[PDB]
């Protein structure tokens, strides 16, 4: 029973960095990919990016240039704080484990077993 | 990869088989023969739950009612018998290459 | 090889029945056939040990234990049959070459015994005899039955009988 | 004093590598070159003559020739080189030939009635026979294994376990009936999807019948794949089947072990220290040219005709 | 007078146990260490020289191997050790080595149309073309077997029996297409759960598709396991199948059954009493160092560079 | 003058065909009748002294066999004739004899964690049922292969596709657990109809559990039939199973290859150019008579007890 | 073994061409390197029969058949490879040791033939001919072409030619 | 076989140690023993080549690799066991016959060496030295250490010391 708990404020204004961190409570941040996926209102899920537990980074080209990437394995957490926020980035941001093992010798894909409950971020002046 | 679900809203009824189709714009058959398409369910006001993975194989805690199939661009999900819990948005997400995308999402609802 | 059997001995006697090797003693005090049973006994012990050793080494052949194989194991039945036939041919070559080699060596060994008997009847007598080309020694000194017994007994001593006159 | 050599009127011929067809004196023959042409008794123990029957027809008692109610000790199993009355209902004993290899080590068989015919209470035991196996001018199935069949329009699951409490092996036998088609399955066994599970230490099997259309052999267009094992002392065979179960009725416990070979060619009232298929051989000769397979304190095969060793001067 | 012996100016070398280099007088060499270096005609008969082609590629007609669709009498089956064109579509001919062993004694195959393509009414045999075997760049599957697929959105159960009706032992090769996943099955064979049920007098087989994900070989991910059977005279093969059937379309009557072999070394217009994989030994001499494998009136292989027999002196 | 030959007070005896126990002046004892009676290193490399441990217990890491968790380079595997801790859970590695033939040419393994336990997301690592394998109490299982039990009452399909990106052969061992009956299945694997579909480029399997009642062995009525494969460079093993899967945790990267063996005999420290299972031997004799099996450059086994080349004059 | 070839016979005469052996006679009539057909014929026949025996016993040896095996039959594959190599090693050792022993036997059987010619011509000419070390018997009696041809022919008469002088 | 050891020679010596063969000289200057280095070195080289050939031709044998076969494969397990035991019995018979035949041939080769040394000394001296039975040669001419040394070497000049008595 692994839980991924979202942190940070749910409020932000334009032209700054929105803060949010994902703490892995009940499990660990080892040997797993970790991804963030947004749900804008009235629109399908959009995948932001993911970070390997070592720290190997991959981004969405739609938000490649302005997404901070970071993993803090000391407290078993990972945080990606979107920067240069525009008004259109209002979305529910979900944590997710990823079981891709996409690089290296192993390749096994169960895929996104555990998700966070979500944080309703609201970009507003 | 650009994906589309042919039922944008599948009006289902309880206690009856049902199915939906999800179509990609690229051969999703990854190396090692696995399709790398996940089916996620999202109930009203709840996080996504992985119904199926790699086309057909079920996730833990998912009943035998759900089953998927397809190899090329075409894919299909099949609920052998539908229940009230199945109401929600079904996303078909490819996982072949790094830019992951989701389908428009098929809102299965009671007819 | 030494060429006494069917060589300088023209032919074997049929009168002698006892012993492979012997002397046709021809003396004033009777004549007949004898047998140097010391050398002959050594040869018989040698041949007996030859046969005994041949059978002793030949109690280890590849006995062909019966084995069968089904229709979809033709590889393995050919494997077993080629193993059995190859072992049988190796042991056939071994046995045939042994009863060829040892037959040649046994004829050569009896030739050796005949030539060694000739050599001791040449070396005990030395100049006291006259060595003929048909395997006989015409003693220059007249000799008696006791002398012709001594000669087959290996005790003949050159000092007495030395006179060649 | 002439030195010479023993000569006689002999004509015995030996061979040498440098010269052949040389005659010698007292040429010691070491190849027997002869056999009596009859099957004699080995070690004063009557062999198993097994006239016109197969080892698979012997172990599974073939009623057409079943003079095997009591079999004494033997020294070799005389099978037929041309099998007649061999597995009258056709099929294939699995590991037939490795079973024969085992029977080349067992010198006595006792037919212990491990399972009596009252063990199977919901299956017809003796009233299911086959036309391919005739006895008394009537259809008689093998007598060491039960051809089970549906009784009272049903087939219970066998679930029978035996314990090898006899302190010796038992050489269990069983089989599976490959039917001609599905209708033969339904008419014989109430279950279409049948399995035969067998469980022993060091052996697990789950046999399913290969139901298929097949050619006509010995009249019947079906087969019977027979199987076997060796159940060690204190081990337990565990049979289970809802169909096609050729049940065991007689097991074969090993009382004595040693040396044996399953000869194939043809009985003589006589005694012999050694034996070959074509005939018996008793002699002190080290070698022999009769046959490869020999049972007893035998000579050694050479595959030749002139090994006469020379013990003679000339 | 003066005794003595023959002396020449020869430099022939022979070995004895006590001295390993003896200058001997005209001792005949009984080891022929040389060869032609090319593939010659065994007894005036053309070797079957499978150029970049295999026994599997030959018997199951490979589009890259079209020079042997009709074949004359042969002695050998010469093949490349690393055959480039050998089962282009991935797969594994079951009992392939047994088939090679059988082909090591069959001197002739008359290709015969046992099963013409007109005997497949409800099944397609034209669209079954695989890109692994291209015919001059176009897709084309093997021609001695037909990779059937569904037709008119259906795959009716093949149930076809071929009686031999010949005095020869015709060989029949078929196969099972072990697909990649259920979608490939539904695209090819409308029945998802399929079975190939084969039946002969001495062969019962049931095969199922192992629909399992697998690596990519030769540009294709599926598999095709091939199976062969020799059909004795008056016997009848019976093929039943509702899917995955690589059905037979040609067979190979054994017109001639003699002695042969299969050599794995990669044509010369010459005559050889005895051939070898690397060259062809024509001279008559007891031994030869060329290779282990030979067939015919051949010398005896010996792994040694000097067997000069000292027939002469010094 | 007098011609002759020397003599001495020696008593060494040789044999000939025609005479025996012939005294000689000096004859080389070519038969090495003496062994040190211990096992030591071969050319400075210590063997693998599996003490009360089998190759099944080694490669599938037995908890009782914990001295070999990280092994160095060796020169010949050593095992006892009947080791005790050998597949503590009952069963048998399939192609066990093949694997121990294959390990007769690998001089070194590197245990590489191909598949860490974190790569079983939806499956449990609470596997304390193998009471037949006690080690410090409360035993769980072997260490090199993980016996997956359902997690949250569920057993999702185990689809992993490890690719040997390393440029050396890997030896991957997995298995299938045959349950006692359906109760153990539904208590371990929620799916009753389970399977494994291992999919190497050359391999193709579809295993199923043969669930059936079975005897007591090591105080456990289940079985576990294990399997192995050699995954080559750039190849990819494809495990797919939804139950009864002894999944692999460690592979054995074959970094070195050469000549080794398995002596099967019950450790010294001196230098040993050659070894025998009974005990090591250190001499330059042409022959020896200790045991059939050897390793390294050695004398040649001869069953005889007195081989003495007469290098002297009687 | 008998120590004539390369021993007391210093070297083989290069004059002879008609036989492996023969008699060289220094005489007023002619040097005449002349062979002995009888002895040489038995030698050539012996060796012809010997070669015939090796080809007869070496037939039906292990015929190596190129049977192959699949991936999961490493045991039977190594069994076939080691059996083929074992029969190859056994037959290679058999052929090697056979030709080695036969080179010894034949190079010493030619020595046997030379010593047989030597000691038969020594047994003939019992006292009339000196036994010089080199291998040449210088006749005390005067001898012509016919007596040379007779000792070649083995019909010499010591009583007729007995000339002690 | 050739009839020197346990033949006309009574037995071996205890004075000579320098080699397998040699002479014992009872001379006015001194009485002693001395090894014949030529024939002895030939014998040692022959025996060394014999040992080298034995090990080399036995360098390749059936290497009994451990191929273990489970129960229910008793056909192939017995095939492996009988194959390994058959190659072991073939190689045991080969080794036993080789060492036995070579012991016979080496004792007989040493017999040949003694007989050829006897034939050498006898030929070098011819009638000059009275030839005794027990491998002895009593010289009619009084021989010093130099002529003894030349007999050992081989360079004996028979026309010198040619006085009859
Ligand atoms: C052999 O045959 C001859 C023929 O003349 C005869 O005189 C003789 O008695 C027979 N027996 C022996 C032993 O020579
Ligand atoms: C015969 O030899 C023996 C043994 O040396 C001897 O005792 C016996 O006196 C000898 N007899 C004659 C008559 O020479
Ligand atoms: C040897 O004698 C046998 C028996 O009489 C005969 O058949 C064979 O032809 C003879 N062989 C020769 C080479 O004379
Ligand atoms: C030996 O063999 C003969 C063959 O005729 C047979 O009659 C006899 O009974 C056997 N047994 C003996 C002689 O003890
Ligand atoms: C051998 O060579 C020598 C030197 O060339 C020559 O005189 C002689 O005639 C040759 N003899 C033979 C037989 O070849
Ligand atoms: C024998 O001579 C050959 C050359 O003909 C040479 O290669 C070989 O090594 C020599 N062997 C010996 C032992 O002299
Ligand atoms: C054997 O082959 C060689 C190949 O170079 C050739 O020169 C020779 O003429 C051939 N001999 C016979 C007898 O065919
Ligand atoms: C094959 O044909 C023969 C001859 O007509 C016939 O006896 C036999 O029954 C046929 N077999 C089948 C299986 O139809
Ligand atoms: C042999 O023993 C004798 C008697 O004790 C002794 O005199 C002699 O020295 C010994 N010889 C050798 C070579 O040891
Ligand atoms: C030879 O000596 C051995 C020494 O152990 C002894 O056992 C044997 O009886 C003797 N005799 C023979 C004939 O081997
Ligand atoms: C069989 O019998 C023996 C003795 O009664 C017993 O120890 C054993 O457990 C029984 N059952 C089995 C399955 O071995
Ligand atoms: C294994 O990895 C290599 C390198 O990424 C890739 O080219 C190959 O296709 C992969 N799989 C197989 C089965 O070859
Ligand atoms: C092993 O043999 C070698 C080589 O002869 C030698 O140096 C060493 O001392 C031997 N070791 C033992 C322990 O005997
Ligand atoms: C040679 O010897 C034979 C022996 O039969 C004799 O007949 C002949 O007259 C002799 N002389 C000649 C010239 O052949
Ligand atoms: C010994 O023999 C050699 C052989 O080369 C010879 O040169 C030497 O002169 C001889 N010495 C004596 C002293 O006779």
């Amino acid at each position: 029973q692994v839980q991924l708990q979202e942190s940070g404020p749910g409020l932000v204004k334009p032209s700054e960095t929105l803060s949010l961190t994902c703490t892995v409570s009940g499990g660990s941040i080892s040997s797993y990919y970790w991804s963030w996926i947004r749900q804008p209102p009235g629109k399908g899920l959009e995948w932001i990016g993911y970070i390997y537990y070592s720290g190997s980074t991959n981004y969405n080209p739609s938000l490649k240039s302005r997404v901070t990437i970071s993993v803090d394995t000391a407290k078993n957490q990972f945080s990606l704080n979107l920067n240069s926020v525009t008004a259109a980035d209002t979305a529910v941001y979900y944590c997710a484990r990823d079981l891709r093992e996409w690089s290296g010798a192993l390749n096994y894909y169960y895929g996104m077993d555990v998700w966070g409950q979500g944080t309703p971020v609201t970009v507003s002046s | 990869i650009v994906m589309t679900q042919s039922p944008l809203s599948l009006p289902v009824t309880p206690g009856e088989p049902a199915s939906m189709s999800c179509r990609s714009s690229q051969s999703l058959l990854h190396s090692y023969g696995s399709n790398y398409l996940d089916w996620y369910l999202q109930k009203p006001g709840q996080s996504p739950q992985l119904l199926i993975y790699l086309g057909s194989y079920r996730a833990s805690g998912v009943s035998d009612r759900f089953s998927g199939s397809g190899s090329g661009t075409n894919f299909t999900l099949k609920i052998s018998r539908v229940e009230a819990e199945d109401v929600g948005v079904y996303y078909c997400m490819q996982a072949l290459q790094t830019p992951f995308t989701f389908g428009p999402g098929t809102k299965v609802d009671i007819k | 090889l030494f060429g006494a059997i069917a060589g300088f001995i023209e032919g074997g006697w049929q009168g002698m029945v006892d012993g492979w090797y012997g002397y046709h003693h021809s003396n004033e005090q009777g004549s007949g056939y004898a047998a140097d049973k010391e050398s002959t006994q050594k040869a018989i012990d040698g041949v007996t040990n030859k046969v005994n050793s041949i059978i002793d080494k030949m109690n280890t052949q590849f006995e062909a234990v019966g084995r069968e194989f089904n229709n979809l194991e033709r590889r393995i039945e050919n494997l077993n049959k080629k193993m059995e036939d190859g072992f049988l041919d190796v042991w056939t070559y071994n046995a045939e070459l042994l009863v060829l080699m040892e037959n040649e060596r046994t004829l050569d060994f009896h030739d050796s015994n005949v030539k060694n008997l000739y050599d001791k009847v040449r070396l005990q007598l030395r100049d006291n005899a006259k060595e003929l080309g048909n395997g006989c020694f015409e003693f220059y000194h007249k000799c008696d039955n006791e002398c012709m017994e001594s000669v087959r007994n290996g005790t003949y001593y050159y000092p007495q009988y030395s006179e060649e006159a | 004093i002439c030195i010479g050599y023993h000569a006689n009127n002999s004509t015995e011929q030996v061979d040498t590598i440098m010269e052949k067809n040389v005659t010698v004196t007292h040429a010691q023959d070491i190849l027997e070159k002869t056999h009596n042409g009859k099957l004699c008794d080995l070690n004063g123990v009557k062999p198993l003559i097994l006239k016109d029957c197969s080892v698979a027809g012997w172990l599974l008692g073939n009623p057409m020739c079943d003079e095997f109610i009591r079999v004494p000790e033997w020294s070799y199993i005389v099978e037929r080189d041309n099998p007649a009355n061999d597995l009258c209902y056709p099929g294939s004993l699995n590991d037939y030939e490795e079973l024969k290899h085992l029977l080349s080590r067992i010198n006595h068989f006792e037919k212990i009635l491990i399972i009596p015919k009252s063990s199977w209470p919901n299956h017809e035991t003796s009233l299911g026979v086959s036309a391919a196996c005739p006895y008394q001018g009537a259809p008689s199935f093998f007598r060491n294994v039960v051809w089970l069949i549906k009784k009272d329009d049903a087939y219970p699951t066998i679930k029978i376990s035996y314990n090898n409490t006899n302190r010796e092996d038992l050489l269990i036998l069983w089989g599976i009936h490959h039917s001609n088609n599905a209708e033969e399955q339904t008419n014989l066994y109430k279950n279409p999807t049948t399995y035969i599970s067998v469980g022993t230490s060091t052996l697990n099997q789950r046999l399913v019948p290969k139901i298929a259309t097949r050619s006509q052999v010995n009249g019947q267009r079906g087969r019977m794949d027979f199987f076997w094992t060796i159940l060690k002392p204190d081990d337990a065979i565990h049979f289970e089947s809802n169909g096609n179960f050729i049940a065991p009725e007689y097991a074969y416990k090993i009382v004595k072990k040693g040396d044996s070979t399953i000869m194939k060619s043809g009985y003589g009232h006589c005694n012999t220290k050694c034996q070959t298929p074509v005939g018996a051989i008793n002699s002190s000769m080290p070698f022999h040219n009769i046959h490869p397979l020999t049972i007893g304190e035998c000579p050694k095969y050479v595959k030749s005709n002139k090994l006469v060793l020379a013990t003679g001067l000339r």
